[PDB]
RNA sequence: AUGGUGAACUAUGCCUGAAUAGGGUGAAGCCAGAGGAAACUCUGGUGGAGGCUCGUAGCGGUUCUGACGUGCAAAUCGAUC
RNA sequence: UUCAAAUGAGAACUUUGAAGACUGAAGUGGGGAAAGGUUCCACGUCAACAGCAGUUGGACGUGGGUUAGUCGAUCCUAAGA
RNA sequence: AUAUGGAUUCUUCACGGUAACGUAACUGAAUGUGGAGACGUCGGCGCGAGCCCUGGGAGGAGUUAUCUUUUCUUCUUAACAGCUUAUCACCCCGGAAUUGGUUUAUCCGGAGAUGGGGUCUUAUGGCUGGAAGAGGCCAGCACCUUUGCUGGCUCCGGUGCGCUUGUGACGGCCCGUGAAAAUCCACAGGAAGGAAUAGUUUUCAUGCCAGGUCGUACUGAUAACCGCAGCAGGUCUCCAAGGUGAACAGCCUCUAGUUGAUAGAAUAAUGUAGAUAAGGGAAGUCGGCAAAAUAGAUCCGUAACUUCGGGAUAAGGAUUGGCUCUAAGGGUCGGGUACGAUCAACUUAGAACUGGUACGGACAAGGGGAAUCUGACUGUCUAAUUAAAACAUAGCAUUGCGAUGGUCAGAAAGUGAUGUUGACGCAAU
């Protein structure tokens, strides 16, 4: 009914090397993040916390982690960090992003 | 590929005089989504028949360990 | 075919030895005419309606 | 080099057809020394034999 | 003329198998309704019959007297059927 | 059909990659029956054959390969002999 | 071959249920009876399986100037075993008209309906064992390396005139009524053998040993078969994705597989194949041969004649896109002994608006009418020049024959076909 989930991105790898941002990261998802398809319309229902080492998105209404990718993938793309930056599950809820 | 429940009859099969090996199998399964718990398959091979007995309380079921017979060659994995 | 009969396989492992060339030594031989196998047998040209 | 007998058996190895195996081809050399299925399987291990990507048919005009 | 060999093609019988979209039409049987001097007649459903029909696969082979006609082929190819 | 690389004395035709296409599931796919008989696979190899070519091949030389109480036959009978 | 456990007996060879019947077994020789093996086709209807479609979630890949909680992809569960699961069928109670029950399809009930309660087939389905340890999809850490190792996840649903296939209960059809045996089981019958300090059952369970011989690779076909060949021919069959669409049509795509057929340069005539033409519209020609036109679907309308079934899609008209809407057509849960909520199919009809009057926009797809000759029709034949007015056919009619027979076969026979036949037949026209 009101279970809330929480998604973890550990962005604590590529933010020393200089090419990511992870204050900026946590502020697209904001924007972006669609409830009942609407931008903007995030009404509490889910809450975007950004620490410098890890960002956490706690939601009760939908989501999914095949969304979380894909609006990451978006943000790497918008930047021209793509084939620099994957967006990796290590386990369930967990993900995290690699340079390599 | 036969099912038993009671315990007493796995305890007279077990020494049979035509058991050789026995396994111990570790299964974990979800019985309510509030916790997890672990459920053990004991396997003995007959002839004919292989025999599962499982048994899902952790506790019970570790009496069963040491419950078996020391002639029997008992695989754990 | 496939399923097949003792005396079929049989004369086919008959016609499988003796397809090969001629062997190189015997045209040393003295007073040897045989210049080579006139038998040999191809599965492409000819059949053996057996 | 002749590589159909590489690019046969990594076909099955991988369980695709052969019109998806891609053989590497600046590492052609190592590749025609792959003469069993257990060869093939180390080189599709190493990226020398990557499956590759399948051909998409979208539904999204059908839906 | 004598003696043999052929039903691996093809003809017919018998035995045992196997194959044959999607449409149109709408027979008997059945249900309800309407008009009714009765008698009886009419209407709408239902149903899914026929060596029926349009038309695939299949089986065939009408016309172009088309292609080819020292061919792909000692009978094939395309369209139409 | 095209571009490039590899091999070779030699590449329109072999291999690999890339691109462009086709068969479009009653297929140019995956299995069999009849028939064939080793055509299967590896290695070497191009005098001859693949009506151009050839380094390639169902070619040539040399070898390897078919594992059943349960799948078949083996048993019954049919039309028949 | 064989022992133990189990089962049974002094009421010698089991009990329980009113019953249909049940169980772990639960003596049964000769002989006899019954069943399975064991069977057509079509039509529609119910159920299952696989696939198809689709939602959430956990992973991977693609696009990302813009948009896209997005597109593609993995999420699987065998033979065998236990428990349960069934339309049909049957048993007990009870006694029916104000007849009721009921199917898509109209059949059943005083020879016992409706109803209430039970028994059974286990196709099939579910759960569990097999079995997650397998397979699938990912992540991390080393390496000449024979190479690896360690982790996770592998979950939960929805829908249907869908496709294919299996199965069930029915219906239609027949002057057609749609194999045989080996083998397997059951029943009736009472031979014989048996119990007490002890007997009996190997249709219960468990335990022991063996399972010979030949085949097995590959192609199965515009290159492995047959056609003189690596031949545009021929050759029996199984599985069958998405869209458009009535459609295993035609066209496009996914899986899988090919990219094979001597190439290069120019674009003369004449060819083969494909096409278009002003005005006329068969004047061409033996002859409209060839080509064109019509064509899907919805609505309207439809003649002569007729064996009343047809003719008929006769002839002849209108409409057809896109977008925004409107209306109707269902399931399951909610009441002291009218309605509301939730969920889910494409089906039809209607209305505005909109556009270079377009819209079955490619593909796909009847030209029609009035007559005469002839064959009634469907069907069959001259493989390779004739598909027809020919042959067949029903229907009609005739002829022979009652078995020491008719018709016919055979060198002959203690020989045969019809004949497993019998005039409602067989034979010949
Ligand atoms: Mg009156």
């Amino acid at each position: 009914q009101k279970i809330a989930k929480t998604f973890t991105v550990d962005v604590s790898s590529p933010t020393e090397n200089g090419v990511f941002d992870p204050a900026s990261y946590a502020k697209y998802l904001i924007d972006h993040i669609k409830v009942e398809g609407a931008v903007g319309n995030l009404g509490n229902a889910v809450t975007v916390t950004e620490d410098g080492t890890v960002v956490t998105v706690v939601s009760t209404a939908k989501f999914s982690g095949k969304y979380l990718k894909y609006l990451t993938k978006k943000y790497l793309k918008k930047n021209q960090l793509r084939d620099w930056i994957r967006f990796v599950s290590t386990k369930t809820n967990e993900y995290r992003l690699a340079f390599y | 590929a036969r099912e038993i429940t009671d315990i007493k009859q796995f305890l007279e099969l077990t020494r049979r005089a035509d058991v050789k090996t026995a396994t111990v199998k570790i299964n974990k399964k979800l019985n309510k989504a509030g916790k997890p718990f672990r459920q053990t398959k004991f396997k003995v091979r007959g002839s004919s028949s292989l025999y599962t007995l499982v048994i899902n309380d952790a506790g019970k079921a570790k009496k069963l360990i040491q419950s078996l017979p020391p002639t029997l060659k008992v695989n754990r994995l | 075919a496939a399923q097949k009969s003792f005396r079929i396989k049989q004369k086919m492992a008959k016609a499988k030895k003796q397809n090969r060339p001629l062997p190189q030594w015997i045209r040393l031989r003295t007073n040897n005419t045989i210049r080579y196998n006139a038998k040999r047998r191809n599965w492409r040209r000819t059949k053996m309606n057996i | 080099a002749n590589l159909r007998t590489q690019k046969r058996l990594a076909a099955s190895v991988v369980g695709v057809g052969k019109r998806k195996v891609w053989l590497d081809p600046n590492e052609t050399s190592e590749i025609a020394q792959a003469n069993s299925r257990n060869a093939i399987r180390k080189l599709v291990k190493n990226g020398t034999i990557v499956k590759k990507a399948v051909t998409v048919h979208s539904k999204s005009r059908t839906r």
